[PDB]
C-alpha cells in the first residue's frame, strides 16, 4: 500500500497520511522503528510534498499559489523554496512569481509544435471519413 | 544585462526584474535582408549597361 | 527484340529480297559484328508493336483511394520551414557568380566571354529556375493550409 | 456466448446479473448501465421484485440526479452490508458520471468550473478533487487552468450512442456539408482559366 | 472441381516454390455472404486464414476496384452467439521493379495524379474537396436510414464518428495565432522571390 501510494499520482498530503502509518508501518523496525530511524521518518515528508509537486506539474498548467499552500499543509514562503529547488533537479518546467500571485508550470509551444500536432489532427479526420464509408459498404449487404 | 549574460529588463518603477531568455531573432527573416541587399547591386550595373541604348 | 529464321536457302540463291518487299522499312541496326553477322546469315530481325485495349489501359492507370484526397494532407511543417530558409541563402550564393559576370562580359568572341567572366554553368539562367520553383510551391504552401482551416471548422 | 439452450434454468441465469449490477454500482470506471439493458439478461424479466429499486438506480446514475441516488441510497445501504462496506465507492460514481455526460454534449470543449459546481451540487472545492480524479483514472485528459476557471478536456473515452444522440451526429455533419460546398463553388468559379 | 487445384498448384510451385496458396479472387461486382461457405473450403487447403480478394472487373470510378475481406470468427458484446463475418481491410497497390517498368512503358498519357507542376496540383486541390464533399454526403444520407428505415444499430460506425468530432479543430487557440505567423513567413518569401524574377528578365 506503501509503494503503491507513492507511485499513484492521487494527491495524499502530508499530515493525513503520517496519522495512518504510525500503529502499523513506524512500528516495524528499520527505516523507522527505533531511535536512529526515527530520524529517518523526516525524510519521508520531503519525498512525499515532491512527489505531489512533479503530478501537479502536469497536470494544472495554471493555479494560483494560495490553493497550493493549502493542498500540501505548507506555508507560503517554504512552498516558494521546494518549487525552486525541483525546477533545478529538472524533473520539471516551470515559471515561479514572487509577488505571490500565480504559479505556471508551462511546456513552450515552439510554432512548430503547435502546427505540426495540428496537421495530425487533420489527416486523421481525412482517414476517418474514408473508413467510416468502408464499413457502411457492409452494412448495405447485411440488411 | 549589458553584457548580456541573462539578458533580460529590469522594470525599475515596478521593481520587478524581468528575464527572458528567447535567442536571437528570426533566422529567416535576417537571410531575406541579404537576397534583397545583393540585388541593389544587381541593377546599378544594369542601368550602366543600358546607359549605352537610351 | 524478335526474330523468325531465314533459310540458308534463301541467301544461297540471293532470294533474299522477297522476305523484306513492301514495307516502311524501319529496322533495328543496334548490336553488329558477331551478332550482327549471325542475325544476317541466320534469321530476319523486325519490330515489335504493343497494343492493348483501353479497359487495361484504365485499371493499370487508376492508382490509390487516398491519390484523390491527398490535397487535404500537407507537409509537415518544420520541413516547410527548412526550405523557405534553403533557397533564400542559396540564391545569394549565386547571385555573387551573376554581379561578377556582368562587371565586363560585353566584348567579342562568344565561347572567350565564356571562361573570361564564367558564363559557362551560366547563373542567370539557374538563378531563373531555383527562384520560380520556389515561388510556385509557395503558393501551393498557403493555398491548403487557409483551404484546410476554414473547410472543416 | 451463452448457448441458445434455455436448459439453463432462469433462476440462474437472473442471478448472475445480479451480480453484475452490483460490481458496477461499487466500480470506478463502468458506465455500461445502459449496456446491460440492451442485453437479454435484463431485457426479458423487467418486472420482478429486485428489479425496482435496482434499475431506478441505474438511471438515477445515468441522467446524474443527485437527488434521485439519495433517496434510494438511504434504504438500500441496509439491505446489503456490501455497499455499506464499499460506502465510499458507491457515493463517488454519481459524480464522476454527471461530469462527463456534460462534457459529451457540449459542442464547446472548454467549460468553467461554476457550471460543474452547480451541476453536481457540490461545493467548488470538491470540482478540484474530482477533475484530478478523473484525469488520473484516465477517464478524461486535460487541463487545469485556476486562472480562467476552466477546464479544458482534450479526449473524452467512447460511449455508447444512446438514439438522441444519433440525430445530434447527422445535424453536425450537414453543418459541415455546407461549408465544404459553399467553399468549393468559389474555388470553382475563380481562376477558371486552369484546371487541366 | 476442388482436384483440379492440387494439380495445377505443383506444377507452379516447380516454377516459383516461394509462392503459397494465401486464397482465392472473386470477379465481383460485390461482397455477399454466402462467400463465407465458400471460404471455409480453400481453408483446408490453406495454413492460413485465406484471403477474399475482391476484384471488381466493371472499373466504377477512378478509385481503387478492391476491396478485401478476410473471413473472421468473432465475439460480440450485442448477445449474439459467436458471430461469423467479413471485416473490411485496407487495400493499397505496390508493384516490383520489374512490373513497375511495364506500367510506365505501357502508358502515354499526360498524367494527372503526377501532382507536379502548379497547373496539376491546382486541380488536385479543388478536386480533394469534391472527392470529400460526395463521402460526406453518403454518410449523411445513411444516418436518416438508421433511425427511420431499420437499418442496424451498428455501433461500431457511430463508434467511429465520435473520433471525428472530438479531434475536429477549434479557433480562438493559440495554435490559430501559431497559423498567422506561419502565413506571414510564406507571403514574404513569395515577395523577395518575385521582385527577383523581375531583375533577371530586365536583364
Amino acid at each position: 500500500s506503501l509503494v503503491k501510494l507513492f507511485t499513484t499520482n492521487e494527491l495524499m498530503r502530508w499530515p493525513i497520511v503520517q496519522k495512518t502509518y504510525e500503529p502499523v508501518l513506524n512500528e516495524d523496525d528499520l527505516a523507522f522503528g527505533g531511535e536512529a530511524n526515527k530520524h529517518h521518518w523526516e525524510d519521508l515528508q520531503k519525498r512525499v510534498i515532491e512527489h505531489n509537486l512533479r503530478v501537479i506539474s502536469e497536470y494544472y498548467s495554471r493555479i494560483t499559489l494560495l490553493r497550493l499552500n493549502e493542498l500540501l499543509d505548507l506555508t507560503e514562503s517554504q512552498t516558494e523554496t521546494y518549487i525552486s529547488d525541483l525546477v533545478n533537479q529538472g524533473i520539471i518546467y516551470a515559471k515561479v512569481n514572487r509577488p505571490a500571485k500565480i504559479v505556471n508550470f508551462e511546456k513552450p509551444k515552439n510554432s512548430s509544435q503547435l502546427l505540426n500536432e495540428w496537421s495530425h489532427n487533420v489527416d486523421e479526420l481525412l482517414e476517418h471519413i474514408e473508413t467510416i464509408g468502408h464499413l457502411i459498404t457492409k452494412e448495405e449487404i447485411m440488411h | 544585462i549589458l553584457d548580456k549574460i541573462f539578458y533580460g529588463v529590469l522594470d525599475q518603477g515596478n521593481g520587478w526584474l524581468y528575464v527572458y531568455e528567447t535567442p536571437n531573432q528570426d533566422a529567416t527573416y535576417d537571410s531575406a535582408l541579404e537576397l534583397v541587399g545583393q540585388l541593389n547591386k544587381v541593377v546599378d550595373q544594369l542601368f550602366e549597361k543600358a546607359s549605352v541604348l537610351y | 527484340d524478335a526474330f523468325r529464321l531465314i533459310d540458308t536457302g534463301a541467301l544461297i540463291n540471293n532470294l533474299e529480297p522477297r522476305q523484306t518487299t513492301s514495307n516502311t522499312g524501319l529496322l533495328n541496326k543496334a548490336n553488329i559484328q558477331a551478332l550482327i553477322h549471325g542475325l544476317n546469315r541466320h534469321y530476319y530481325s523486325l519490330n515489335i508493336d504493343y497494343h492493348k485495349t483501353a479497359k487495361e489501359t484504365k485499371m493499370l492507370m487508376n492508382l490509390h483511394k487516398e491519390q484523390w484526397q491527398s490535397g487535404l494532407k500537407m507537409y509537415d511543417y518544420e520541413e516547410k520551414e527548412e526550405s523557405n530558409l534553403a533557397a533564400t541563402k542559396s540564391m545569394v550564393k549565386i547571385a555573387e557568380q551573376y554581379s561578377k559576370r556582368i562587371e565586363e562580359e560585353k566584348e567579342l568572341t562568344e565561347e572567350e566571354l565564356k571562361t573570361r567572366y564564367v558564363g559557362r554553368q551560366d547563373p542567370k539562367k539557374h538563378l531563373s529556375e531555383t527562384a520560380d520553383e520556389t515561388l510556385e510551391n509557395n503558393i501551393v504552401s498557403v493555398l491548403t493550409a487557409g483551404v484546410n482551416s476554414v473547410a472543416i471548422k | 456466448t451463452l448457448e441458445p439452450s434455455t436448459s439453463i434454468t432462469l433462476a440462474e441465469r437472473q442471478q448472475l446479473a445480479y451480480d453484475l449490477s452490483i460490481s458496477a454500482l461499487l466500480g470506478d470506471k463502468i458506465y455500461n448501465f445502459g449496456e446491460l439493458l440492451h442485453h437479454p439478461i435484463m431485457e426479458t424479466i423487467v418486472n420482478d421484485s429486485n428489479y425496482d429499486w435496482l434499475f431506478q438506480l441505474l438511471n438515477a446514475l445515468t441522467v446524474g440526479d443527485f437527488d434521485k441516488f439519495d433517496s434510494l441510497i438511504k434504504v438500500q445501504i441496509s439491505k446489503i452490508p456490501i455497499l455499506a462496506q464499499h460506502e465510499s465507492f458507491l457515493r463517488q460514481k454519481i459524480c464522476l458520471m454527471t461530469l462527463i455526460e456534460t462534457v459529451f454534449v457540449k459542442n464547446i470543449r472548454m467549460l468553467s468550473f461554476e457550471d460543474i459546481s452547480k451541476a453536481t451540487h457540490l461545493p467548488k472545492d470538491n470540482v478540484e478533487h474530482l477533475v484530478m480524479r478523473a484525469i488520473s483514472l484516465g477517464l478524461l485528459k486535460g487541463s487545469i487552468d485556476q486562472v480562467n476557471e476552466l477546464v479544458t478536456i482534450s479526449w473524452v473515452q467512447p460511449r455508447i450512442i444512446s438514439g438522441d444522440q444519433i440525430t445530434k451526429m447527422k445535424d453536425r455533419l450537414v453543418e459541415w456539408n455546407d461549408q465544404v460546398e459553399k467553399l468549393g463553388k468559389k474555388m470553382e468559379a475563380r481562376g477558371q482559366s486552369i484546371w487541366v | 472441381d476442388h482436384n483440379y487445384i492440387e494439380n495445377m498448384n505443383e506444377m507452379c510451385k516447380k516454377i516459383n516454390a516461394k509462392e503459397k496458396l494465401i486464397g482465392w479472387y472473386h470477379s465481383g461486382p460485390k461482397l455477399r455472404a454466402s462467400d463465407l461457405k465458400i471460404n471455409e473450403l480453400f481453408k483446408k487447403y490453406t495454413q492460413n486464414n485465406p484471403l477474399l480478394l475482391i476484384v471488381d472487373v466493371k472499373q466504377q470510378g477512378v478509385g481503387l476496384p478492391t476491396d478485401a475481406y478476410v473471413a473472421i470468427e468473432q465475439v460480440k458484446d450485442d448477445g449474439t452467439s459467436t458471430e461469423k463475418t467479413f471485416l473490411h481491410l485496407p487495400c493499397t497497390i505496390e508493384a516490383e521493379e520489374a512490373e513497375e517498368i511495364g506500367v510506365e512503358h505501357l502508358l502515354r498519357d499526360v498524367r494527372d495524379q503526377a501532382a507536379g507542376g502548379l497547373s496539376i496540383r491546382l486541380t488536385n486541390q479543388l478536386k480533394s474537396l469534391k472527392g470529400l464533399q460526395s463521402k460526406l454526403k453518403d454518410v449523411v444520407e445513411y444516418l436518416d436510414k438508421v433511425i427511420n428505415k431499420e437499418l442496424p444499430i451498428n455501433h461500431t460506425i457511430l463508434g467511429k464518428l465520435q473520433d471525428v468530432f472530438n479531434l475536429l479543430p477549434n479557433l480562438g487557440t493559440p495554435d490559430d495565432d501559431e497559423i498567422d505567423v506561419e502565413n506571414h513567413d510564406r507571403i514574404n518569401i513569395s515577395n523577395n522571390l518575385q521582385k527577383a524574377l523581375t531583375v533577371k528578365t530586365n536583364d
